[PDB]
């Protein structure tokens, strides 16, 4: 069944041993082009690569092994020729088709498989369904061990080659396998020829993919051992079934040898559980989130401001006195743009650093905005990053997403802030950040965008008309915050726990953090260095922190409150004091409902 | 907006076990007292729970545990308020009053295609082992706006009632008991009073089915045509977690007996125990004659025999030993009580019974000590033709039309293929008369057959011999039979009868459509798929390549043959039915 298009598709099969508590995927005609599944594929595990073709055209599939079991491959639904199954049985014809059943390692072929238009995409209400691969030899011993993948097959031409990568929708080829202990093959010694995971690990497998506004392309295509007539559990956002228009119940028991594309609509932000509803194999109980974020994570977060703090912006390598730390959003000043002398560390140790928004973030990208000087050009043209959540295992980024290639293309301009959206979830608490070519110098000042959980830090409203903050009443005086026309300070009466916050709210919302802004009020802004975080319930209502505030003048400093505190009443006895209180406050947040 | 101020709290009460009672068992449950807080015939199912677009709900959730029980809806439209999961509104204490935001999103509900409501389930979420084994559920409706009514009913609907098919391990809570029987909506072997349902009723219902134990709930009514997921489906399949329903167009009365079939589901002997009576309604009429043209004045001549013979099946397999008794239907062409009709079967169906494919001239004859019985699916059949094998068995000699001596004598969804299949057995004994290879096959297609003497058919159907005294094996006078490890040695599980696939090798030419009467029948506990080859099917127009089954049923299979090439059938499962699992299938 000759049909389309000639091009190289290789795929291996290194065998590893993979502590739970395998192929990947090549690109030119022969070997060598090793490309590391990123965090775009660093929940697959088990999982190999994941085979990509259109209607009807051509799949090659090269392949080998590398340990002690000849391999094949299983087709369900494809256009291919006689010899391209893999299994000993009766043959009413002689034994010439016989070299597709024992695959001996180190062999290279040129397959040829197809998925015929009626067999492909028919009755165009199913429109990227999932297919399936898999060495036949023994269902019960290598599909069961993990040596397997998908065949998602779309239409036939809108999809940019070669990436092959669904655009405008995400991906998840979750095979739900009871993978036991008693048999496991590759990884396992004994039987090398009460856990319900994808690709076997259990308690965890953090990761999962997601972005708001959108849906997905979920595959549940259980296929292995078939007493797993699971039961489907999912929080979060539901899913309902297509293709056959009318299943849009929400939960789904989970059948073997089924498939189905389920669509979800992620549309609620957070964390949330997942489970297996089978009675006592819910002792697996998988508490994997796809962390649901605010859509409103697209502008910069502490350098044009300047809460990612200047002072360890600092060159690893470092050069002169240039150091990126006097550096600003286009900061007034010739000296603005971190720049180590280019030396031919080729991969290593370029030009990096170490940043960090201090705290937990959910990096989307860093811009820059360039400031040459009058014949230095100070500008990159390339970029990768590195992240560290201990601090030992700082891992690149070489992803593989819609727009990300092996060196995605980061930071490449003079002067725009130019965008890049980091497609996979960031779980990082510090990374190492290097550039590569520009004019004998790498310029960078990173813009970082990122949002935690929660991150409703808006302006709540001061003035919305709901919860107001002009009306502050404390035993320090009602006030004039913003109703000008007045005059230009702000006056306290002496420095210990002797204020009550009763900032006239009264809403019942999430205000998830708060910060405390400087101003300029006469002279050094005074404010609150901390205050007994008092509780504030529904009656006359205090408590010692049993469920810090500004320290300088100029900056958006904030001490956010550890766990989230949502109450009735609004109140911060502050404990504490800077001598008195001098700033026009706006505390940021905003409502859930 | 349809707001929806709720009181629902909980209690602890007890219940019978074994049902056939001084034995207490205090156990948590849902109830619902009167508004503003301060049975037998239902059984422990608690509250239910309205809902329409535009609504916010909340539940004066009050609780008398000291393990904290809290709530989780299924409807999973909540926020984070009220999620009712934790990780690394959880727990409530005794007295903790509470009140959520569980704001209905169109994604919980069906607003479309699905039954008027949709249904999850209405039970808690931290502690699903030992505290939640105490029957905490209920359930939900989530429907189009503009229907539900205060007064426990739907508006387009005459009545609505719901049976959970779920259980609780009465053994695995913090207060067990040592000795294990399930439960399902806590009313097993028939102990719930009739829903005594007349005729012509538009009636819905709503089946909700979760678990706390391993095991499948796929009920299946008994004598009704349903209206389920857009697909004019016959039994209701479906495991745990979810929730079907059934709509049963009624017309005749009677007497039925719903369950599941496993080896599990009938010894205990899970049932029910329904009654029909009569009311005065009167709807629409029926139609006979179809443009004088189109007339299909058809019906046909039948006698079922049932005798008492052994038969021998396997000899060497293709790619004591073969003879054991059968009891199983064969068809004839008269009355004259001649021999068997199918003179060579013929190398498609083999052992398969006759092809049981318009009222009942198509008749049978009974030749045991016995009466026993001939009952199709799909049809919502007057008892005008009964065999009503109700719970109470009438009398032998000279009661009620329930008996019948020896001697004596549906418009499915288009998405499917063109026209519908349904199988059938013996009525008598669903698990002990039916063992005994007492198993029939049934075909309704379209009304697009004609011919005098009455586009490739072909018969199989994987299948088990379960044909569960002395004498009866090689060994002359000792054999032993229903010993499970010998049983489990003579267990026939088949494709189409012979112990494995006999010398009926099945062979097919090239560039037709054919079409395999596949269906699963037997007492086994699991279900199974199919392996297809190198073409696809079209099932709702989705060209796939395998298909499932659930016990007691089997559909159609279409194909579009347009290519040249052998292939092989095959069916994966793992190692106790790999071996039983295969299946041979040629070609051109």
């Amino acid at each position: 069944s000759n049909n389309g298009n000639r091009r190289n598709y290789y795929i291996a099969a290194e065998e590893i041993s993979w502590d739970y508590s395998v192929f990947r995927k090549y690109l030119d005609s022969t070997f060598t082009k090793r490309d590391p599944r990123g965090e775009y594929e660093e929940h697959l595990g088990i999982l190999g690569p994941i085979i990509r073709a259109e209607v009807d055209d051509v799949i090659q599939v090269r392949f080998k092994n590398l340990a002690s079991r000849p391999y094949s491959l299983h087709a369900h639904g494809l256009s291919y020729e006689k010899s391209s199954e893999g299994k000993t049985y009766e043959d009413d014809s002689p034994e010439w088709f016989k070299e597709d059943n024992a695959v001996q390692p180190n062999s290279s072929y040129t397959y040829v498989w197809h998925a015929t238009e009626r067999s492909g995409p028919e009755s165009p209400g199913s429109a990227c369904r999932a297919w399936a691969y898999y060495s036949a030899v023994n269902p019960e011993k290598d599909i069961h061990s993990g040596l397997i993948g998908p065949l998602l097959i779309c239409q036939k031409g809108i999809l940019h080659k070669d990436s092959n990568m669904p655009m405008d929708m995400r991906e998840f080829v979750l095979l739900f396998m009871t993978f036991d202990e008693k048999k496991s093959w590759y990884y396992e010694k004994k039987s090398r020829s009460e856990f319900h995971a994808i690709n076997g690990m259990i308690y965890s497998l953090p990761g999962l993919k997601m972005y708001e506004q959108e849906w997905v392309r979920l595959h549940l295509l259980n296929i292995g051992g078939s007493q797993d007539i699971h039961v489907v559990h999912f929080h979060g956002q539901t899913l309902l079934e297509n293709g056959n228009k009318q299943h849009q119940l929400g939960v789904w028991p989970l059948l073997p040898g089924s498939f189905k594309t389920l669509e979800m609509k992620a549309s609620k932000p957070g964390w949330w559980l997942l489970n297996t509803e089978v009675g006592e194999n819910q002792r697996a109980g998988m508490q994997t989130p796809f962390l649901i974020m605010d859509r409103d994570c697209r502008m910069p977060m502490g350098l044009s401001t300047g809460i990612i703090s200047d002072s360890q912006i600092k060159a690893s390598e470092f050069l002169g006195y240039w150091e990126p730390r006097l550096a600003r959003l286009n900061n007034g000043g010739s000296y603005n743009a971190w720049s180590v002398e280019k030396l031919a560390a080729e991969f290593a140790s370029k030009p990096w650093i170490q940043v960090d928004m201090q705290k937990e973030v959910i990096i989307t990208g860093i811009q820059t905005q360039g400031a040459k000087h009058y014949l230095k050009s100070c500008y990159t043209t390339e970029f990768y990053v590195a992240y560290s959540s201990n601090q030992i295992n700082w891992q690149i980024f070489k992803g593989n997403s819609t727009r990300n290639v092996m060196y995605f293309n980061g930071n490449s301009d003079a002067s725009t802030i130019k965008e890049n959206q980091f497609d996979p979830p960031i779980v990082a608490r510090y990374i190492r950040i290097s550039p590569t070519r520009a004019y004998n110098r790498p310029t960078l000042r990173l813009e970082l965008q990122g949002c935690e959980v929660n991150g409703c830090s808006t302006p709540l409203g001061m003035e919305n008309g709901k919860i107001e903050n002009k009306q502050i009443t404390a035993s320090s005086f009602r006030a004039r915050l913003n109703a000008q026309g007045r005059v230009n300070a702000w006056q306290a009466k002496a420095n210990n726990n002797k204020q009550w916050l009763e900032i006239d709210l009264l809403k019942i919302k999430k205000i998830t953090a708060i910060i405390t802004q400087g101003c300029k009020s006469l002279s050094s802004e005074m404010y609150v260095k901390s205050y007994t975080i008092h509780y504030s319930e529904q009656g006359v209502e205090w408590k010692p922190y049993r469920l810090e505030g500004n320290t300088n003048t100029k900056g958006h400093v904030k001490n956010f409150f550890n766990p989230p505190i949502i109450s009735r009443f609004i109140r911060v006895i502050p404990k504490t004091w800077n001598q008195s209180i001098a700033l026009r406050l706006e505390l940021f947040g905003c409502d859930i409902y | 907006a349809q707001l929806r101020q709720f009181y629902v709290a909980a209690q602890g009460i007890s219940w019978s076990y074994r049902p056939e009672s001084v034995t207490s068992f205090k156990k948590i449950v849902y109830r619902e007292y009167e508004p503003y807080f301060k049975s037998t015939i239902s059984g422990l199912l608690g509250p239910t729970l309205y809902a329409e677009v535009g609504d916010i709900i909340k539940v004066h959730f009050k609780n008398k545990a000291d393990k904290p029980l809290s709530i989780h809806p299924q409807g999973i439209r909540y926020s984070k308020l009220s999620e009712g999961a934790s990780y690394l509104d959880d727990a409530v204490a005794p007295g903790r009053e509470y009140t959520y935001e569980w704001s209905i999103s169109e994604d919980s509900g069906p607003t479309h295609d699905d039954p008027p409501c949709l249904t999850h389930i209405y039970y808690s979420h931290e502690n699903l082992i030992e505290d939640f084994n105490s029957g905490l559920i209920g359930p939900l409706l989530i429907c189009k706006k503009g229907t539900l009514t205060e007064g426990g009913t739907q508006k387009t609907f005459d009545k609505q009632i719901v049976l959970l098919f779920a259980v609780f391990d009465e053994s695995k809570s913090w207060s067990q008991s040592s000795s294990l029987m399930y439960t399902v909506n806590g009313y097993v072997n028939g102990t719930m009073p009739d829903i005594t349902v007349c005729a012509h009723d538009h009636i819905s219902w709503h089946l909700l089915g979760m678990s706390s134990g391993p095991e499948l709930f796929s009920i299946h009514f008994n004598g009704q045509v349903l209206e389920q997921n857009h697909h004019k489906v016959s039994a209701i399949t479906l495991v745990s977690a979810t929730s079907t329903t059934a709509n049963m167009t009624v017309g005749p009365e009677g007497k039925w007996i719903i369950s599941s079939l496993t080896p599990k589901h009938l010894q205990a002997g899970m049932q029910a125990y329904i009654d029909i009576k009569n009311c005065p309604k009167k709807t629409r009429n029926l139609k006979k004659i179809t443009r004088e043209q189109r007339r299909h004045m058809k019906r046909w001549e039948y006698f079922i025999a049932a005798e008492e013979v052994i038969w021998d099946y396997a000899p060497v397999i293709p790619a004591i030993g073969k003879h054991y008794k059968k009891v199983m239907y064969t068809q004839y062409e008269d009355e004259s009580f001649t021999k068997h009709t199918v003179n060579p079967n013929m190398k498609e169906d083999g052992i398969l019974g006759p092809i049981i494919r318009d009222t009942l001239k198509i008749v049978f004859k009974n030749m045991a000590s016995r009466p026993y019985s001939i009952y199709p699916h799909g049809v919502t059949f007057s008892p005008y033709e009964d065999e009503v094998n109700s719970s109470f068995t009438s009398g032998r000699n000279n009661t009620m039309i329930r008996a019948v001596q020896p001697g004596e004598t549906d418009e499915p969804t288009e998405n499917d293929a063109q026209c519908l299949t349904r199988p059938y057995y013996s009525d008598v004994d669903i698990m002990r008369d039916i063992a005994s290879g007492l198993i029939g096959l049934l075909l309704i297609c379209k009304s697009r057959s004609l011919d005098r003497r009455g586009d490739i058919e072909q018969q199989a159907v994987f299948a088990v011999f379960d044909e569960n005294i002395n004498k009866f094996c090689e060994n002359p006078d000792e054999v032993k039979r229903d010993d499970p490890k010998f049983y489990e040695s003579n267990i026939m599980s088949t494709i189409n009868g012979y112990v494995p696939e006999s010398i009926t090798t099945l062979g097919f030419c090239f560039d037709d459509t054919v079409q395999w009467h596949f269906c699963s029948v037997g007492t086994q506990n699991e279900i199974l798929t199919i392996h297809f080859t190198g073409h696809s099917f079209i099932y709702g127009k989705r060209h796939e390549d395998t298909l499932t089954l659930f016990p007691m049923r089997g559909e159609s299979v279409t194909v579009t043959m347009d290519n040249v090439g052998t292939w092989m059938l095959t069916s994966m499962n793992s190692s106790p039915r790999s071996k039983k699992l295969r299946l041979k299938f040629r070609d051109v």
